[PDB]
């Protein structure tokens, strides 16, 4: 019974590894996590996040 | 397995670079690029001749233009070309200091790679050390926004005189610093101020001397009047000092639809009716201007031979073949609106100009239009002269960089003292934190602190001073005394204080020097396999 917002944050920081974001992941993860929440949970699109 | 071995197409032109020798080649290559502009850093810096394949030559010391329009091969130095372009676009100043600082981070990291430390672990310490340097300089950064507009005007002069000392414009910094500051003041809001650089225009002219350059508020047009015999100067009569300038996108031409059309005329009767038709159009076009009281009319397409003299009898000057972009910049300074059609012409859309005269240059045949405003207007225009075509173009980039420093103080009033004072202040802050934490990251912190010391040692080397005696003197006054104003003096004054020398630099310009240099070298250390295809 945890929070749904913190669930997407820990999973997003994993993909940030091996990239240039690993050091800056503090600021950058807070972006993409808020990007998926704007989209509808039923319909997720990769063209809108362009 | 047979002799032919093929996986990736074109294996002959594609070469693979790998190993410890790969890091040694790309780091030492980036140093040769900074070594060229190393002597160009500071007011003692020297220019660089750039030859284009078409034969045009350009002489500039700005690292953004030097790296631009230059033939390169290695991809590491091409990243430095985009590095100076990143510093030039947003900030507009400091393109030379970033490339020198970026190569200094690689030279200090090259010795750390041979010690057995992973390249990313070297780059991970640079990001943590860069945050401690910015936080230290921000604490000692003075805020000039607490003063009034009187002291704020002199604060913009301190920032302009510093950037103009490294160019050919450095002959007189006092006279040309007003041209950069006063051009910005006209577009400033006086509250929550934004620069809006689009309103500022720069038009160069090749001839005369650079001392003849003066700030003129208005629009510069190179298009001569439609008829030669109209008076060169236009002055208002009695009251209403505005000249009622009219800007129309539709010239004087026989009315026709844009689509393809065909007009069928029957014998003599309809042939004579259309004759009077157009003869009444010229009389209708001239009465609209006289009804609204307009004087000068400008348009994209040239007037007809019958429309040229029709405006002369009514004492109505006109200019033809004006570009579309030039039409828009005129209506802003005149507080007018461009009239789309002859039926919409009204006195509310007419412009206002204090004086307009026809400029002539030497024995060459040209006519330059000069619009002037007796009061503060929305736009400004830079008028630059020079004895050489390249000096004019160099004075453009020198004045452009000065306008980029002034606009940095408009958004962020926080400024720092440059000339070796800011680099040493941020360098000693990292060295103090390296001995406290110890660990395996103490070597990455010392390499970042020694890389920041390359900038003040470069300014002292180009000025003739001893880099050993200069660097040791700065660390003595910075550690003992909390005043960070002590920095490298390239001109040789008896005092090392940067505050008494009126040397002021924007904080957003110096902050991006470490940010752009640290983020670039982190990717360079992450590059192992290098595949270069021959062209
Ligand atoms: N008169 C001066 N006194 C002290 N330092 C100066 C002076 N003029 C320039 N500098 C220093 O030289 C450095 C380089 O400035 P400049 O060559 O004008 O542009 P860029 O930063 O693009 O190279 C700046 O960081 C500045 O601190
Ligand atoms: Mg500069």
């Amino acid at each position: 019974k945890s929070s749904g917002r913190e669930l997407l944050e820990r999973c997003a920081r994993t993909a940030m590894s091996s990239k240039l974001i690993h050091n800056n992941a503090d600021f950058f993860v807070k972006m993409c996590v808020d990007a998926v929440l704007s989209l509808d949970r039923n319909d997720l699109d990769d063209k809108l996040i362009g | 397995m047979g002799r032919p071995f093929i996986i990736v197409k074109d294996q002959g032109n594609k070469k693979r670079q790998h190993g410890l020798e790969a890091k040694k080649s790309h780091i030492l290559a980036a140093r040769s690029v900074a070594s060229i502009i190393k002597t160009s850093l500071g007011p003692r810096g020297l220019d660089k001749i750039l030859i284009s394949p078409d034969g045009e030559i350009t002489i500039t010391n700005d690292g953004a233009t030097i790296l631009s329009q230059m033939e390169l091969d290695n991809e590491i130095a091409k990243l430095l070309v985009q590095l100076s372009k990143s510093q030039d676009d947003e900030i507009g100043d400091g393109t030379t200091g970033v490339v020198v600082l970026a190569s200094a981070l690689l030279d200090q990291a090259l010795e750390l790679i041979q010690k057995g430390i992973h390249p990313i672990k070297i780059a991970n310490g640079f990001d943590e050390a860069a945050k401690l340097a910015i936080s230290k300089l921000e604490e000692t950064c003075d805020d000039i926004s607490a003063s009034n507009d009187e002291l704020f005007r002199d604060f913009l002069l301190r920032a302009a005189k510093t950037s103009l000392g490294s160019k050919i414009v450095s002959k007189d910094h006092d006279r040309f610093a007003e041209m950069a500051v006063e051009a910005v003041i006209n577009v400033m809001d006086k509250d929550r101020k934004d620069v809006d650089f689009d309103l500022i225009k720069m038009q160069g002219r090749v001839g005369g001397s650079i001392s003849d350059s003066k700030l003129i508020n208005g629009v510069i047009l190179d298009k001569d009047f439609s008829h030669p015999q109209m008076p060169k100067c236009v002055l208002p009569k009695e009251g209403s000092d505005g000249v009622k300038l009219a800007i129309l996108t539709c010239p004087f031409e026989p009315p026709k639809p844009k689509t393809k059309h065909k007009l069928d005329i029957s014998s003599v009767e309809e042939y004579q009716k259309l004759q009077t038709y157009e003869q009444d159009k010229f009389k209708e076009m001239i009465d609209d201007v006289k009804k609204a009281g307009a004087d000068v009319v400008i348009c994209q397409w040239g007037f007809d031979d019958e429309a040229n003299h029709l405006l002369l009898q009514n004492d109505l000057p006109a200019v033809r073949w004006v570009g579309g972009q030039e039409l828009e910049h005129i209506a802003i300074s005149t507080n007018g609106r461009i009239v789309p059609r002859f039926q919409d012409l009204s006195k509310d859309k007419l412009g206002t100009c204090s004086r307009i005269y026809e400029q002539e240059f030497g024995t060459t045949k040209d006519r330059m239009l000069i619009i002037e405003q007796s009061k503060e207007t929305k736009t400004v225009t830079c008028f630059v002269r020079g004895s050489n075509k390249m000096i004019v173009d160099e004075a453009e980039r020198a004045l452009h960089d000065s306008l980029c420093v002034v606009r940095n103080l408009v958004k962020d009033s926080r400024v720092v003292y440059g000339g070796g004072a800011a680099e040493v202040t941020m360098s000693l802050a990292v060295s103090e934190e390296a001995d406290k934490q110890r660990g395996i990251d103490q070597y990455a912190f010392r390499g970042f602190a020694q890389a920041l010391d390359t900038i003040p040692m470069t300014l002292a080397e180009n000025s003739g001073l001893d880099p050993i005696g200069t660097l040791s003197t700065l660390k003595s006054k910075q550690l003992k005394e909390k005043i960070s104003n002590i920095g490298v003096d390239c001109l040789g004054y008896g005092s090392n204080d940067m505050k008494e020398l009126f040397v002021v630099d924007p904080f957003i310009g110096k902050k991006q020097q470490i940010l752009l240099a640290t983020q670039l070298c982190r990717m360079i250390l992450k590059i192992d396999n290098v595949i270069i295809s021959g062209k």
